[PDB]
């Protein structure tokens, strides 16, 4: 029985899994909580260190850099080490503080000439796409080289934090076009988080993936493309949603409990007893 | 936040 | 000493859909915590079988003894116990009767599922659970799920012409689903109401029915809470992100 106690490594990696799952906008709410949990801050900004980093870069947590006016993504992406993370409009790399969420230190950061005219291009598209269909959304756009393949990896986010009427929300899309010409494979995730926490606890979670195809050409003309085939899918998935929710409410729901009684009113609990 | 459930009855 | 208030915030803000994984996480995480954490935190109810009257019966942390449980029908502990918690033999006629009253309330308000009411005596007067668990048949691909917990606390008076009622009550409601044009989309979790009243007690309003009306009324409430915040609420807050 001693023998089978909970260690302090199990401790926090049960600690480092809790801040991982915080829903987006509760980070030092969840974070607050482990930490009093724990006991042991000692233990816990060793063992829950790559939870903290793991977490902004899942939610794609947007940073303001002082001296710049674009906001830039912490993704997987841009994960540079050592703390560093990299935002590819301005070219720069920036010091990462993943519990205060600030950016600091902005070096220049050496970029492939290749690439530079097509990420320029897409995130140029891109960032009018997210202006137009977004209220508050960001961007980032990497251009890598995965094996062979030169890859455009776009991402948006998009979130609203209302806790003080408990409720927080987060979209999140990720695409990716390998280029293969004459065509270019496109993979994306669409990611959609909603939690409702007044006397209570509710939350959506949903996620679609997408696969699709384009004939590639010009710089200008294939962002073109791209952004055309991000509107379409993100389009699609929002309005399917909102007729799932429908379909939810009006089927499953209904299904589970009646309003009344089919006597149209509320027990006779004298009857009941009877 | 509130826990309405930590004002109820505690079990047998 | 606040471990006990942020445990409890933290299971408002994890994910429902892994309520049960995180408060083993949890205990795990504090164990002097356990039982405090295991009468607070509301998981979803699980079935379980009387063998010797047939029935089936829901399980919580208020007819549980150990690792056995008690059921509602039989008044014996699964696996069997020598000397598990029962109710007074006054208190358990009147939880006799609160299970056929509440067995009917199942059928009239949910059609089918299942019910379970436990009570237990108190110093000035008794508590109960009011457990319901209802399914969703599966149709147009949608997995639906129910669970009702409502907790009521009945202090009686020398006088035993009035008592005071304090309900407290959970209904969590699950549905997922996965199409080709919404993906996969799980929309889980649970919401809380909590009302208290003194109550004439009488030959014709009894404790019973006094109850009834209480979950009666309780519950429509929160069907109509559920409802809004489900499908509007949510709703409107993932259009307000795009």
């Amino acid at each position: 029985d001693f023998e089978d106690r909970v260690s302090d490594e199990e401790k926090v990696r049960i600690a480092a899994k809790f801040i991982t799952h915080a829903p987006p906008g509760e980070f030092n709410e969840v974070f607050n909580d482990v930490r009093l949990l724990l006991n042991n801050d000692n233990l816990l900004r060793e063992g829950a260190a790559h939870a903290f980093a793991q977490y902004n870069m899942d939610q794609f947590t947007p940073v303001k850099i002082e001296g710049y006016d674009d906001q830039v993504l912490i993704t997987e992406h841009g994960d540079l080490g050592n703390g560093r993370f990299l935002d590819p409009r301005n070219k720069i790399s920036f010091k990462f503080d993943h519990l205060r969420k600030e950016a600091s230190d902005p070096q220049p950061e050496d970029t492939e000439s290749a690439l530079k005219q097509w990420r320029d291009a897409c995130d140029s598209a891109l960032r009018a796409y997210v202006k137009d269909h977004y209220p508050n959304g960001f961007c980032t756009v990497y251009g890598k080289s995965i094996d062979g393949q030169q890859t455009i990896i776009a991402c948006i986010e998009s979130h609203q934090f209302q806790p003080k009427n408990f409720w927080n929300g987060r979209w999140r899309s990720e695409w990716k076009f390998t280029i293969t010409p004459p065509t270019a494979q496109v993979a994306a995730v669409l990611k959609i988080q909603v939690h409702y926490y007044e006397d209570g606890n509710v939350q959506l979670v949903s996620h679609k993936d997408i696969q699709d195809s384009v004939q590639v050409s010009s710089d200008v003309q294939t962002a073109k493309e791209f952004i055309k085939i991000i509107e379409n899918a993100e389009n699609e998935y929002q309005t399917a949603i909102s007729e799932n929710y429908q379909t939810m409410s009006d089927t499953t729901f209904k299904a589970l409990r009646r309003q009344l009684p089919v006597t149209r009113t509320k027990i006779d609990w004298n009857k009941i007893l009877s | 936040l509130l826990h309405l459930t930590a004002n109820r009855p505690k079990g047998p | 000493d606040q471990q006990l208030d942020c445990a409890l915030d933290l299971m408002r803000r994890l994910p429902p859909q892994q309520i049960e994984k995180n408060l083993s996480d949890l205990i795990d995480l504090v164990p002097s915590l356990c039982e405090d954490l295991l009468s607070s935190v509301d998981q979803p109810l699980k079935i379980a079988r009387d063998k010797v009257v047939g029935k089936d019966y829901l399980l919580c942390d208020y007819n549980r003894d150990g690792d056995s449980y008690r059921s509602p029908w039989s008044n014996k502990y699964d696996p069997p116990l020598e000397d598990g918690a029962m109710p007074s033999a006054r208190l358990r006629k009147l939880e006799v009767e609160a299970n056929n009253a509440f067995d009917q309330y199942r059928d009239l308000y949910f059609e089918g599922g299942v019910s379970s009411v436990y009570l237990w005596d108190l110093d000035h007067g008794f508590a109960g659970v009011i457990l319901i668990k209802k399914a969703g048949d599966g149709s147009k691909k949608i997995k639906g799920c129910w669970d009702s917990i409502h907790v009521v606390e009945v202090q009686e008076k020398s006088s035993g012409r009035t008592a005071h009622y304090k309900l407290t009550s959970t209904v969590m409601l699950w549905l997922q689903t996965n199409k080709t044009g919404s993906g996969t989309m799980n929309l889980g979790g649970s919401l809380t109401r909590q009302m208290e009243k003194d109550e004439t007690v009488s030959d014709s309003s009894p404790h019973i029915a006094n109850i009834g009306r209480l979950v009666e009324d309780m519950e429509n409430k929160i069907r109509s809470t559920l409802n809004e915040i489900y499908f509007g609420k949510t709703k409107d807050i993932v259009n307000g992100l795009r």
